RNA sequence: AAACUUUCAACAACGGAUCUCUUGGUUCUGGCAUCGAUGAAGAACGCAGCGAAAUGCGAUAAGUAAUGUGAAUUGCAGAAUUCCGUGAAUCAUCGAAUCUUUGAACGCACAUUGCGCCCGCCGGUAUUCCGGCGGGCAUGCCUGUUCGAGCGUCAU
RNA sequence: CCCACCCAUACCCCGCCCUCAGGGUAGAAACGAUGCCCUGAGGAGUAGGCGGCCGUGGAGGUCAGUGACGAAGCCUAGGGCGUGAGCCCGGGUCGAACGGCCUCUAGUGCAGAUCUUGGUGGUAGUAGCAAAUACUUCAAUGAGAACUUGAAGGACCGAAGUGGGGAAAGGUUCCAUGUGAACAGCGGUUGGACAUGGGUUAGUCGAUCCUAAGCCAUAGGGAAGUUCCGUUUCAAAGGGGCAC
RNA sequence: CGGGACCGAGGACCGCGCUCUGCAAGGAUGCUGGCGUAAUGGUCACCAGCGACCCGUCUUGAAACACGGACCAAGGAGUCAAGGUUUUGCGCGAGUGUUUGGGUGUAAAACCCGCACGCGUAAUGAAAGUGAACGUAGGUGAGAGCUUCGGCGCAUCAUCGAC
RNA sequence: AGGUUGACCUCGGAUCAGGUAGGAGGACCCGCUGAACUUAAGCAUAUCAAUAAGCGGAGGAAAAGAAACCAACAGGGAUUGCCCUAGUAACGGCGAGUGAAGCGGCAACAGCUCAAAUUUGAAAGCUGGCUUCGGCCCGCGUUGUAAUUUGGAGAGGAUGCUUUGGGCGAGGCUCCUUCUGAGUUCCCUGGAACGGGACGCCACAGAGGGUGAGAGCCCCGUAUAGUUGGAAGCCAAGCCUGUGUAAAGCUCCUUCGACGAGUCGAGUAGUUUGGGAAUGCUGCUCAAAAUGGGAGGUAAAUUUCUUCUAAAGCUAAAUACCGGCCAGAGACCGAUAGCGCACAAGUAGAGUGAUCGAAAGAUGAAAAGCACUUUGAAAAGAGGGUUAAAUAGCACGUGAAAUUGUUGAAAGGGAAGCGCUUGUGACCAGACUUGCGCCCGGCGGAUCAUCCGGUGUUCUCACCGGUGCACUCCGCCGGGCUCAGGCCAG
């Protein structure tokens, strides 16, 4: 149950918010899980996903699919990974659009902004269980 | 006996918003006790009597202690209104009761009072010492100096020997003579002056 | 809104061979020109009787009924029969009405949702948990759009002492669905006799049921309410000797023999 | 007998009811006090590689700066990002700016892209001519300045 | 005058429904006692009055309710229950929710209002598509040519024109190329239609300047005021020259 | 003493009786045959015999006249508030009413508090004003119920008294 | 030089130096102006209504406000608002109707500034300019700018005690920022689990939303304490210092003690009010006073009494809010509803103009929006794929009725439709299929009766373990027999 007065129970302005959310919003919106061993690693449950990083497909038709991500349609809020694709009617490949919730991501793109993301995550969560604990 | 005639339906008040300015009143007074503290949250109020006929058997609390009441109790008039006291100079005190009951008030409120120094280094010997200064207080001058007794008692008892012998007459008669008498004070004094002036004509 | 239907300008064509005389709106150019207009019957019209919000909505009760009322719901949840008509698992509870003690339940003795969970199963409302657990569903009907989106049947109602046995143990219940808590000095009607149906299965700590009977106690204008029956036993009252002494002997039977 | 008209049924039409849905209304409650000559509200005209509108913006024109985030945008085209970075983005914030013609609207006018006046600067042979650019020129009233008028009251 | 016969929802007997009335039913082996058993009478109905039930949207409680192994809705010469409003089931279609019971609540039940909005018939392939004299041949284009083009003919406007240019008004309709549908009350390869581009060059032509009838500022006076009068006034309303 | 038609309500026994091993006496049993499925039954369409004006609406006493209706779907008209009044249910009762407000809260809920106030507890008069027991709160006649069987007598009605 | 040279006063000029107003908004607020429909049978008093429209002016509130008050009491004590007073006092053709206030309870409370005095041993005051920020100048002003005093008083005396100025400041609060628990474990259905089943886990978090169907644990968020970094304010425990040149408070007193004029008031006229004997406002005429003046709800004279102190001014809160901005909600509506507008809606369109003003949402989870072949000039058609489904084809969820086409059946000599009852044809729901009980025979087992112990009960009834040793119980299979069984009939 919610609390505190600024927050909103509206199923109405909740999705009007979830649809007109402006893309950086959407890049928090379209959040995976990391893998156990990933987990393990880093202490992170989940990150923003973003073009580079290597996931596995685990909900859908296309479960156990393996791939890079190749693109992050933030206006479909949809990725598309390698691979994962189907034929038009003419032949051609076009990508199918996966979820990032129905996805595990199984190797980060790591560069420096990225590092000081997950450093800050695993500072905030260890912070938060010895303070509880 | 329904007034509905003129364009009711524009001045139509509905108090759904009862609750809410109750909160709103609970949270300005949270406000204003948490600025004011440790002072109390209110002023002190004198005893007064209400007036007419149908409401002078009980006293309430009244707007400012007088001028008189205040110089009777040592405390100067703009010393009152920075210590908690409210001050009224319209009220004149007419008898001596209310005046007595309310300099005790006063008195009482006095040595009741911890007055903190302007400056803690610097205490002068108008105020309250430090070693003084810790008591547990009030805040809420309307419940610790309110209207105890509001009106008389409606029971005592006396002992068989003390029953007052009563007016001659009964009650009865001398409420008939009093409106008699009051009916009748212009008559008897144009009667008497008549009177006079023959005796004085006819000496 | 009360402008609603009324924003239009539209007057009536008059007695004549072809239309009715409802008002018309004016002008020309849009579909809206010549269509009827400020009519219950007409399509973008005013409701009939428009809706006002100085409706009463609020029903004043007297405070003396409400105090009968509450009483009642509370007599009516020692009863074990009424718990079981009123839908409550209520098989395994050892003791009826349910009375825990305080060293459970105070301080920050369950001020865990796990402790909680652990003592209601222990104590025995842990099928009532299940049934709510297992009785959710969607609504039918517009309360989804509306914001009320699930239902699902009511629990246990813990009964504490806030004086003696703090108020964690509410923290420490707020997230098991179906479970309530309420003060022993603010009992709730609509918790007591949800829906109007008596026979609330109650949780009591020992605090709160040695604490009942000075809140009763201080309810200033109320007492507690002489029944007109001082004995609730109709068979006991009907087959007493002192009754059975006395009647007439019976003039028939339950069934009669027809006579042609 | 068929055709025709009507009745009953199945499928197909016509039409958009019913059901389910809702980034919308409606009502109530709570919080806040902030437009404009330092040019508002409103109006017109423009601005994207590929837009008519809606949206955003003003010749710095679907935007500039700054701060934050940290890899997009996407309908097509074209380019990205040294990804271990002064950094994508139709991103968020927003304290620095730009802000056409107007409008209380202010040189005089305006059914005209009409006609002026003052002061500087630049260019074309240029003391005279031509052109461009910049800053100004409304009214009522207040305080002060300075220049005045009148046997209105006086002194000398 | 006589005999027989025919049939009303009337009368007689019997069954069933409902209403009313009168009885029975606890040391309860005892009951939706708001039930059951026994007996009798009665049955039209407008205005009007009262009672009980059915149905719809929403709310509390409850049914450990139904549901992608198919909710709701819809169709049904398929059935069951109810005097009835209705309720339930089967078959088909369909795709995400919904229902029973007790209370609560209302924007709660349609054949009519020359209603309201939307949709659809017969009339009916009907009434017409008949003012302005009129069209024809060959070739080309094209899927297709009376109403496209070229040539060949025949006619009309007949200089107060069916001609050549302008003012008002319109605003790209102008020109070239291309074109499915729609529009051109037929037809269309054509078009003022649709699509993409292009086109308007001034010291001398107009505007711009002047004043006309007239209109608006200023001074000043009215008016609660929006504002009204006033346009030469009861205004200090400015130009020029000379200077040891 | 024959001939025919329609019906069989009820569901252990109990009763009135008789022609009394039993019965025709407070309501149908016994025996037999075919079939066991569309045969009975039902629904729909049609033919046949008989029956049968087009619905509101208005008018007056009534008809007729008149007015509305091409068809279908969806809306579509005795509602809400205040103040009375009678009746029903409920709480308390010579009192009653927490909610203007305050306290409190799991926060428009629920729970709690009290001064004043409203209505009631007294009326009458224009007003000044005055203000309800002779009596077991009276007598008489009825009156449900109770009774120790002499009476006591509810509510209520009629009548005479008292304040 | 005096026919000059000046000082003032009033009135002007300047694109002089520096400023200010206009318009928008107007829900609420302060005024002005001001109807009629309506209701009174009609209708000029009246009512609607001191309302709508029109005009001027403000703010986050506005306005009101510290008594020329209420009262008549044992007196209350600025203003505002709620409850009550109270549908009361009172007003009212031919009556329809209208209608306050004091007290009382509460919310909130807060008090003050001038004019009338000579600083007169010192205009002690102030705008502007230039500044080296030390001040210096041009001026305003004595026709009065500071100090002092405001009726509660004060001034003058007397008298002896008290009072004060600066600077740090721990700490706390407000607002943005970093960060937060737990399954994508196994099976089945399914195109897709977010469904069913099993095993777990988190919970101060089981609010809400998203994700290919109902997700606490896939994702965003949700709960709670805190925890990174930053800015500006406010409150505040205390701590350092200067001290009395000066200002201030208390107590007493012979005395003094200025207090707002075309105003108050009166008459008259209009309007207004419950104040049509007692109200307010405005216009015209008259026009004050010094224990004076106002009020004391019936006119006047006389004598008293009681209350205040007008004709100058400021001020937070409690109160209002169909405007604006931000936010949270609902027993509200669900695309003919709800705002006119869920959509490029105050749009398209219409009107010279003021203004009037719509219609219109939904493929699918994902465009996977049909490759390729073939017929056609094309639109399209047919095959063949795509999809879970094209019985979803950008005419797109579902797809009712009116009305239409085809197919099948039937009827029809100037209407059809409907009621009762057969018949024919077509199409159907039930019912039935065997049950129970005895007598034999064959199997397969001992939860037959009795007794013993334990346990529970309704305290005399049961359950569990041992004993059965097969003429006793329990099932099954073959025969036989009685009874009861469906439809129509004699």
């Amino acid at each position: 149950m919610k609390v505190r007065p600024t927050v909103s129970s509206s199923r109405r302005k909740a999705r009007k918010a979830h649809f007109s959310a402006p893309s950086s919003v959407r890049r928090v919106i379209m959040s995976a899980p990391l893998s156990k061993e990933l987990r393990e690693k880093y202490n992170v449950r989940s990150i923003p996903i973003r073009k580079g990083d290597e996931v596995q497909i685990v909900r859908g038709a296309h479960k156990d699919k393996e791939g890079k991500v190749t693109s992050v349609y933030r206006l479909k809020y949809v990725i598309h990974v390698e691979r994962v694709t189907r034929e038009k009617a003419t032949g051609q490949t076009v990508p199918i659009g996966i979820h990032p919730s129905n996805v595990v991501i199984t190797k980060l793109h790591l560069d420096k902004d990225r590092e000081n993301i997950l450093a800050r995550i695993k500072a905030g969560r260890e912070q938060v269980a010895k303070a509880k604990g | 006996n329904n007034h509905f005639r003129k364009h009711w339906q524009r001045r139509v008040r509905c108090h759904f918003d009862q609750p809410g300015k109750k909160v709103t009143r609970r949270l300005a007074r949270r406000a204003k006790a948490a600025a004011l503290a440790p002072r109390p949250v209110d002023k002190l109020r004198p005893i007064v009597r209400c007036p007419t006929v149908k409401y002078n058997r009980r006293t309430r609390l009244g707007r400012g202690f007088t001028l008189e009441e205040l110089k009777a109790a040592g405390i100067p008039r703009l010393l009152a209104p920075t210590i908690g006291i409210a001050v009224d100079h319209r009220r004149k005190n007419l008898s001596e009761e209310s005046l007595a009951a309310n300099v005790q008030r006063l008195k009482d409120y006095k040595a009741r009072l911890i007055l903190f120094p302007r400056k803690s280094n610097k205490p002068k010997k108008a105020d309250t010492p430090k070693d003084q200064q810790t008591a547990e207080t009030t805040t809420s001058l309307r419940t610790s100096f309110g209207v105890e007794q509001p009106l008389a008692p409606g029971f005592t008892e006396i002992s068989k020997s003390e029953i007052p012998a009563g007016i001659e007459g009964g009650a009865y008669r001398a409420l008939r003579k009093a409106r008699s008498d009051a009916r009748l004070v212009g008559v008897r004094e144009k009667r008497a002056k008549e009177k006079a002036e023959a005796e004085a004509n006819k000496k | 809104s009360e402008k609603a239907g009324h924003q239009t300008s539209a007057e009536s064509w008059g007695t004549g061979r072809a239309v009715a005389r409802i008002p018309r709106v004016s002008g020309g150019g849009t579909h809206r020109a010549g269509q009827g207009a400020f009519g219950n019957m007409c399509r973008s019209g005013r409701m009939f009787a428009p809706t006002k919000i100085w409706r009463k909505w609020h029903v004043k009760i007297n405070q003396g009924q409400k105090r009968f009322a509450t009483a009642s719901a509370l007599a009516a949840s020692a009863v074990a029969p009424l718990l079981m008509a009123r839908g409550h698992q209520v098989s395994t509870v050892p003791e009826v009405p349910l009375v825990v003690d305080s060293a459970a339940v105070a301080g920050d003795a369950v001020a865990k949702t796990a402790a909680a969970y652990k003592l209601l199963k222990a104590i025995g409302a842990g099928p009532d948990v299940e049934k709510v657990k297992k009785s959710k569903k969607l609504r039918a009907g517009k309360g989804k759009m509306r914001g009320r989106r699930h239902r699902q049947r009511r629990g246990p109602l813990i009964v504490y002492s806030p004086e003696h046995d703090g108020k964690e143990l509410v923290k420490g219940f707020r997230n098991i669905p179906g479970v309530e808590t309420c003060p022993v000095d603010a009992l709730n009607l609509l918790q007591l006799a949800p829906g109007g149906h008596l026979g609330r299965f109650i949780v009591w700590t020992s605090a709160a049921i040695k604490q009942l009977d000075a809140v009763y106690e201080s309810k200033k204008g109320f007492f507690l309410p002489a029944n007109i029956v001082s004995q609730a036993d109709l068979s006991r009252l009907i087959n007493s000797t002192e009754i059975q002494s006395v009647l007439r002997a019976p003039k028939g039977e339950a069934r009669t023999k027809r006579a042609c």
